[PDB]
């Protein structure tokens, strides 16, 4: 009710991000979301005093037909201070990756309950563009935290926790963790029994809030099931020339992660200027150092720690037929995670939509482990990832990333 | 009197850290000085300016310009030092709207607002950094001190806040007419229908009530500009547009700036003119910028010069937008990274046209180019008409389908079908996934000195043939290029090769048609002529028969 003061860091002016093309019907839309949140009092009209502007647009989340305004506040983000003054940061939690089904909600509508330092609204300005450009565009401010801003969850936290106070207490072993508009509840109940927790949880929001138009929805994921991808050697009774030049090539690669590998008596066994096709039997000696390589590969990879003051990055690789693989790491070879996709939801015929849920879920796999988003190296050309990659989001956050243009050899050895 | 109301005021600052201007007033003869002051009093009368004390620590300096062929002094504020110091404002006239996504209207008519400019307030707090002097006669007494109590022009912030106030007068008179669209640019209004004349009228009359209702007065004697419309380059009809007269000149020489106007003139009228090329005249400019100088045409550019020519001889117009029905977009190839591009609702009757080029870089082919100019095209159509075209494409569906399945990046094309218009895009070569049996099987390297460029580069293979070819001024990264190149030169139709270089698997993977380097093309044009190739990639220095061998062979 009474606003905390917010500033950006020092020596750092607003935002002044350009809006990028809108559809019609995302246009329409955010005409009528936004006549909406102004009788409301959530956003205000401003005027030409006020350069700033940040991206919006408008999406459908899973499941769902109406739409939801998002605010693409990256830059805001960057720029707005860091919120240390409470609390240091919330620690964490480890447990969270452990719980057999975590949900989760959407929360940001209770943010709209905060109103924002007056001298700091400016900066969150923003523009409903008009088709080709024949009405001047529609300019707002907040007045109230918005969505996608990271001050919002933090100014809000005092009363988050408030509210939650008598779920917590009524059920210790349930793990909270809020991440931007997101919260995210675990539990290792049977899933009958953890969805009516959940719902028992919406209506502390409800009660408190006396509406949220997308409170209601749940995204179920289980984690205790993840998946990972151990490096794996292919088990042959015939080896071609090709085999085992692959062979080598994978394992030369491998030597990079794990100190040990030899792939020395494997090459021994091309001595000679063979054709690609020929069957070349193992020796004993390229046998046993096979098995030696095997054996490496089953341990973890050394020194491999998470900082939490360094970047997380993520690479993916197409390997086709709708597989994705892609690895999760702070420095080269050191993987923290790697993984697998195959089942890239009504997306057959459509690689970009498959590339940009793969983002989300591994976007939404490093908020469970380590609570930040990564940095994502995608295999697409700038020009067709952003002419596309809004059509087919569904977070209500956005992760940053840049574009590889030349072809990895490493994509054969994740196949 | 008739209350009016007050026109909000915009708060306006000078930018963090900076004061207002205190620029010195220029002498001026007598003559310049009694013009000036005769102007001031009649500004002062109207309320635009205000005299001041000797307090205000500003000042901006004042001219007087004789306007051409008369005896009337003009007045010049020059605010150049103001507008550094004053803060950014938003800017609405930034993205300007395409004829081709306007709607055909029966009636446009044209509303001066000149007046209405200075009812605009200027933020009370601001004003005293507009402040300027008229200097005395013979500088015996103090010189006239003024500030703006309105919006001056050559100010930063007048354009923006002019158009901010009158769009929020005219927001209310737009919501509850939605049968009428206005437009304002410079002092005018322009209001558009498809309203019976009567009615269309009525509408127009309604309006200047509405306006009346801040003080703002239009000129009864209607305006004297009426359809066609000369407008940011473009000519506006009810029904049609087009660009403004595009006239090539005849020269028996050009300059580096002559050339520059003409890549303008091309492609400004490429946007309605199907198929304007500009390449080879483009290529004139690479590098050079010394706009005096005098470059040859090539026979390649006169010949463009010569269709664009052909193309120019007689005017050509757009429709506009008719939101009822779909948008189409069409692509030809044209050659030489050129693309061109027809958007129609209506067979024959284009909305616009425009080009792609290719983007600089060593390598590249038919596919990606087309898909960047189909993801040019969709952005441009978004912003235009807030939808995406139908495309019409020169590839065949199983082609496109080879492509993006294989290709190692994600990559996508909306809605689209094959147009059988030559020259269709296709795939020249496509490698193997498998090593093929019965394939001799090639094992290539080059190595080179990087002091004496000496360079040796070969193959050797399971049937014993061998070939190793010395080089000079050569690099490692050509060497092995170079062996790849003699691997598919001696070999048959089918071919396994071997190669431990990751430069060169990088740039077949990336599967290009053509190059920069004029080996890469030899390898490309080598490809194009077997029935199927398998490349496969070991690393380098670590026993692998075959490849040990002929790294040997060629770093001797
Ligand atoms: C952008 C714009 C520039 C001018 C005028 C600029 C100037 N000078 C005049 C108008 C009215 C508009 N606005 C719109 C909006 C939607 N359709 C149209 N169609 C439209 C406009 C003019 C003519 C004509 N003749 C025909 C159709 N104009
Ligand atoms: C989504 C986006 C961005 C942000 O990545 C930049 N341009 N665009 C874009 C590109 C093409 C469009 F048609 C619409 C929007
Ligand atoms: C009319 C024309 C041409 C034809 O040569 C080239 N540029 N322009 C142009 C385009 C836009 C303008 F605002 C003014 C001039
Ligand atoms: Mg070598």
């Amino acid at each position: 009710i009474e606003t905390v003061p917010v500033k950006l860091k020092p020596g750092m002016d607003g935002p002044k991000v350009k809006q990028w093309p809108l559809t019609e019907e995302k246009i329409k839309a955010l005409v009528e979301i936004c006549t909406e949140m102004e009788k409301e009092g959530k956003i205000s009209k401003i005027g030409p005093e006020n350069p700033y502007n940040t991206p919006v647009f408008a999406i459908k989340k899973k499941d769902s037909t109406k739409w939801r305004k998002l605010v693409d506040f990256r830059e805001l983000n960057k720029r707005t201070q860091d919120f240390w003054e409470v609390q240091l940061g919330i620690p964490h939690p480890a447990g969270l990756k452990k719980k057999k089904s975590v949900t989760v909600l959407d929360v940001g509508d209770a943010y709209f309950s905060v109103p924002l330092d007056e001298d700091f609204r400016k900066y969150t300005a923003f523009t409903i563009p008009s088709i080709n450009n024949e009405t001047p565009g529609i300019r707002y401010q907040y007045n109230v935290l918005p969505q996608g801003w990271k001050g919002s969850p933090a100014i809000f936290q005092s009363s988050m926790t408030k509210i939650l106070e008598p779920f917590k207490k009524q059920n210790p072993d349930i793990v909270i963790y809020q991440y931007m508009d997101d919260l995210y509840v675990g539990s290792d109940l049977e899933i009958g029994q953890h969805r009516t927790k959940i719902e028992e949880l919406r209506q502390h929001l409800l009660r408190w809030g006396l509406e949220p138009p997308f409170l209601w929805m749940g995204y179920e994921l289980h984690p205790d099931k993840w998946t990972v991808q151990p490096i794996v050697l292919p088990e042959k009774d015939s080896w071609t020339v090709n085999d085992i030049q692959k062979l080598v090539g994978k394992l030369n690669w491998a030597s990079q992660i794990y100190p040990g590998i030899k792939v020395r008596q494997l090459s021994k066994l091309l001595r000679g200027t063979k054709a690609l096709t020929e069957v070349i039997p193992l020796t004993e000696e390229a046998e046993l150092e096979l098995a030696e390589n095997r054996e490496i590969l089953k341990e973890p990879v050394h020194g491999v720690y998470y900082d939490p003051s360094k970047d997380l990055i993520a690479e993916i690789q197409k390997q086709g037929q709708g597989q994705w693989t892609y690895q999760i790491y702070q420095e080269p070879f050191k993987n923290l995670k790697t993984g697998k996709y195959a089942r890239m939801r009504g997306a057959h015929t459509n690689d970009v939509k498959q590339l940009t849920e793969a983002v989300q879920k591994i976007t939404t796999e490093s908020i469970v482990i380590w609570g930040k988003t990564p940095k994502f190296k995608l295999p697409i050309q700038k020009e067709t990832w952003e002419t596309w990659w809004t059509e087919y989001w569904q977070a209500t956050w956005i992760p940053e990333w840049e574009f590889v243009n030349t072809p990895p050899l490493v994509k054969l050895w994740y196949q | 009197m008739v209350p009016i109301s007050p026109i909000e005021t915009v708060p306006v600052k000078l930018k963090p850290g900076m004061d207002g201007p205190k620029v010195k007033q220029w002498p001026l003869t007598e003559e310049k000085i009694k013009a000036l002051v005769e102007i001031c009093t009649e500004m002062e009368k109207e309320g635009k300016i205000s005299k001041i004390g000797p307090e205000n620590p500003y000042n901006t300096p004042v001219f007087a310009i004789k306007k051409k062929d008369s005896t009337k002094w003009r007045k010049l504020v020059d605010f150049r030092e103001l507008n550094k110091r004053t803060q950014d404002f938003w800017e609405v006239q930034l993205g300007i709207p395409h004829p081709a996504g306007l709607k055909k209207k029966k009636s446009v008519t044209v509303l001066d607002v000149g007046d209405a400019y200075f009812s605009v307030p200027l933020d009370e707090d601001f004003r005293k950094y507009t402040a300027f002097t008229i200097p005395s006669i013979n500088n015996e007494t103090p010189g006239i001190r003024y500030q703006y109590n309105v919006l001056p022009q050559g100010w930063k912030g007048s354009p923006a806040i002019f158009q901010s106030s009158m769009t929020k007068i005219l927001e209310p008179f737009a919501a509850q007419n939605p049968d009428i669209v206005i437009y304002q640019y410079m002092d005018d209004l322009y209001v558009g229908s498809d309203l019976e004349i009567g009615q269309h009228r009525t509408k127009i009359e309604e309006l200047r009530q509405h306006l009346l209702r801040w003080g703002l007065t239009t000129p009864d004697k209607k305006h004297q500009k009426e359809p066609p419309f000369l407008w940011m380059g473009y000519e506006l009809h009810p029904d049609k547009w087009t660009v403004q007269p595009i006239v090539l000149p005849e020269k028996d020489s050009w300059t580096v700036n002559d050339i520059q106007k003409l890549v303008g003139k091309l492609n400004w009228a490429s946007q309605i003119y199907p198929g304007i090329k500009v390449r080879q005249l483009s290529k004139l400019l690479r590098g050079t910028k010394a706009l005096t100088e005098v470059i040859p045409l090539t026979e390649e550019a006169e010949l463009e010069l010569a269709e664009n020519r052909e193309i120019l001889k007689e005017p050509v117009h757009g429709v506009y937008y008719d939101p009822s029905k779909d948008l189409i977009a069409e692509i030809q190839k044209q050659g030489q990274g050129q693309w061109t591009y027809q958007i129609y609702q209506e067979p024959f009757k284009n909305l616009k046209t425009g080009k792609y080029a290719r983007m600089r870089g060593a390598h590249t082919n038919d596919v990606k180019q087309l898909t960047e100019a189909v993801q040019k095209i969709t952005t441009e159509s978004i912003v235009i008409w807030g939808k995406t075209p139908k495309f019409k494409l020169p590839i065949q569906k199983e082609t496109w389908e080879t492509w993006w399945t294989e290709y190692w990046q994600a990559t996508w094309i909306p809605e689209w079908e094959f147009v059988n218009t030559p020259p269709l895009v296709k795939l020249w070569y496509q490698l193997e996934k498998e090593p093929i049996v019965g394939a001799e099987t090639f094992y290539v390297d080059g190595a080179a000195n990087r002091e004496t460029k000496l360079g040796k580069a070969g193959y050797v293979t399971n049937k014993g043939r061998q070939k190793v070819v010395p080089l000079t001024n050569t690099t490692n990264q050509k060497t092995e290029l170079q062996a790849i190149y003699l691997a598919l030169q001696d070999s048959g139709l089918e071919v396994n090769i071997v190669t431990d270089s990751q430069y060169a698997l990088g740039i077949i993977q990336a599967q290009p048609d053509k190059s920069e380097s004029e080996l890469v093309n030899q390898i490309i044009e080598q490809l194009i002529k077997k029935e199927k190739v398998y490349l496969a990639w070991v690393p380098a220095h670590k026993g692998i028969g075959g490849n040990e061998q002929v790294d040997k062979l060629v770093s001797a």
